[PDB]
């Protein structure tokens, strides 16, 4: 990086050993935890199955279906610009709608 | 409830004979933490505890002193030091209660150890680890020493792990494990 | 025994001055003709 | 939810104060990359980040760094991405838990050049690490190696080192190295100079507790 | 459709300047193949073409 | 009456249904062992002995 053109860097830093070295022509957004931003609905299908989902119950893909039609009806409910929405879309949504959504599932008569 | 072995935890009082209150719960720390400035070995015996519940026990504790350390060294985060009370854990046939092959019953403490092996280190919590039964337990906790202590084993099953995992480890000196003499490391 | 005859086989691990320093890692080859010394 | 730390991932805050809005998704994408001129550099510290909440975090921004370049360089400045510590987060035979991450880096190392994305391994422990990533990479440096293990195993995957340049691993000095691949137009030993800069009352806590 | 570089395809047009029907197909293989005999080196040459829609492009050919 | 022509600077990297079709083969100068040992496989009459010449052949020996 012409230190003693462009190019980009990301490190994985596990450790923190390096904000040392680059402490001095370029810039050092040297980013954090909280610093960090990072939303919860840009993953794709399968780590938003990972993160809440879990498999003891046996009969879980009942909730899986329910799941991932589900955040679909919201986002569609929160997207009425676009059509034919799926799961795997990740555009704008809010979770606590769809906690909501399948309360009264547990509300039901 | 009629058991009288578990009373104290669901009965522990002071000498006052007072009910707890949740204004207060900070005597729960004290006694495992022991002082502020001095020098504080505090053992503990698990033998009376009837061998059904031992690792909620044990969870909760770790729990605690964990949380415990990682509070103070944030207030020292915004202090700019480190964290200088250090806590050291001693756990003994770990392998008894932290196995390869273990129920839910277990599953339920495990964790809460290995949570203090993955990130302890950087808040001031650190773990020993002391065993008959070297490969009965997971590799997991096992695979985050560094440091290593061996002595004699004439057992071959055992034996062949271990010398997997050492780091600086040689092919000659190696093979002088199973003819040890006693008291020789 | 067929004169006694004892031989020692060994592997280097580092490097030591006379002043006291010692470095780890090895270039070094020692010509026959010399000798071996037991450690202090 | 009720999870303090683990909040920056279900409602994160602007400097405004506003809860984040779809517009600003491209904002936070030139959070990585930045600028096109004046080139920078990024830190994740992923300390703070809990154990179990890992591997999610690393899959998704290597989403975000491959499908980035695959949109700019369709109709057409590279970047990379370093891995230090890889052994913790791509192990040879493992779970669920840590495939999350397996998958999107394999790809990479499937096919990734056209974009200008590229990656980096760090591995202190290099026969622990899993079979596919190793054998796409082009060149290769070794400093010491005392274990036995990884002597044949890094033999076995460059076989231009002669049958004898494997005895020197154990024997190099501090800051020696050898190179071998493509880029060397032959296979040399070599030293490194040394970097500058280099790298490197309970009630008061119960109160905030 | 904006984009000049794929109009070529998009809007060939002859010697003359008259619109493409489907009255003379065969002519358009007839610069592939060439002659039928004294045959010549048709070279193709991909540099200019972007690098986005390749390979629709040779599969037809 | 239709017939093809291949040319790659690295050989193994391609779909092999493609490769295992041609009956004649030329080889020049091959050093990239993941590239060089699958070839091997393919060529008819191949043998050890010339095959060992194969990584230092020179420049224009094919």
């Amino acid at each position: 990086v012409g230190i003693e053109k462009n190019s980009h860097i990301v490190i994985f830093d596990i450790h923190a050993e390096y904000a040392a070295a680059f402490n001095l022509a370029f810039t050092l957004n040297l980013l954090g935890v909280d610093n960090l931003r990072l939303p919860y609905w840009l993953m794709n299908a399968q780590e938003l199955e990972q993160i809440f989902i879990e498999s003891n119950e046996h009969n879980s893909h009942n909730q899986i279906s329910q799941f991932r039609h589900a955040v679909v009806r919201n986002k569609c409910k929160h997207n009425p610009t676009l059509t034919n929405l799926s799961f795997d879309t990740p555009v704008y949504f809010s979770i606590d709608e769809v906690v909501t959504y399948l309360e009264n599932m547990n509300n039901e008569v | 409830l009629a058991d009288p072995r578990l009373q104290f935890l669901f009965y522990p009082k002071k000498e006052d004979g007072e009910d707890l209150a949740t204004g207060d719960f900070a005597d729960v720390v004290r006694q495992f933490v022991g002082y502020m400035t001095k020098s504080n070995v505090s053992i503990i015996d698990l033998s009376g505890i009837p061998f059904e519940v031992l690792s909620i026990v044990v969870s909760l504790i770790s729990r605690m002193i964990f949380d415990f350390g990682f509070h103070y060294s944030k207030n020292r985060h915004v202090g700019g030091a480190v964290s200088d009370v250090p806590i050291l854990v001693v756990c003994e046939e770990a392998h008894n209660y932290l196995p390869r092959s273990g129920g839910a019953a277990y599953d339920a403490s495990r964790k809460s150890i290995e949570r203090i092996a993955k990130e302890g280190r950087k808040y001031g919590v650190t773990l020993m680890v002391v065993s008959q039964r070297p490969s009965e337990v997971s590799e997991t906790i096992f695979s985050q020493c560094s440091n290593f202590i061996s002595l004699r084993l004439t057992n071959a099953v055992d034996q062949t792990y271990v010398k997997s995992l050492l780091p600086d480890l040689s092919a000659g000196l190696g093979d002088l494990l199973p003819n040890l003499a006693q008291g020789e490391f | 025994h067929v004169n006694f005859r004892f031989q020692i086989d060994t592997q280097p691990i580092g490097t030591l001055s006379e002043d006291g320093e010692f470095s780890r890692g090895s270039h070094s080859l020692p010509v026959p003709t010399e000798y071996a010394y037991v450690t202090p | 939810l009720a999870d303090p730390r683990l909040q920056f991932l279900f409602y994160p805050k602007k400097e405004d104060g506003e809860d984040l809005a779809t517009g600003d998704f491209a904002d936070v994408v030139r959070q990585f990359v930045g600028y096109m001129t004046k080139s920078n550099v990024s830190i994740i510290d992923l300390s703070g980040i809990p154990f179990e909440v890992l591997s999610i975090v690393v899959s998704l921004i290597s989403r975000m760094i491959f499908d980035f370049g695959f949109h700019y360089s369709k109709n057409r400045v590279p970047i990379l991405v370093v891995c230090e510590e890889a052994h913790n987060y791509l192990p040879r035979s493992g779970g669920a838990a840590y495939d999350a991450s397996r998958k999107s880096i394999e790809r990479i190392a499937k096919e990734g050049r056209k974009y200008g994305v590229t990656l980096m391994v760090v591995s202190q422990r290099p026969s622990e690490v899993s079979e596919t990533i190793f054998s796409q990479c082009s060149n290769f440096i070794s400093l010491r190696l005392t274990n036995a293990v990884d002597q044949t195993y890094v033999k076995s995957l460059l076989p231009d080192l002669s049958a004898g340049l494997g005895d020197l691993l154990p024997n190099l000095a501090q800051g020696e190295f050898l190179i071998v691949g493509d880029a060397p137009l032959m296979p040399t030993v070599g030293h490194f100079a040394l970097p500058v800069p280099e790298p490197h009352d309970f009630d008061s806590v119960i109160d905030r507790w």
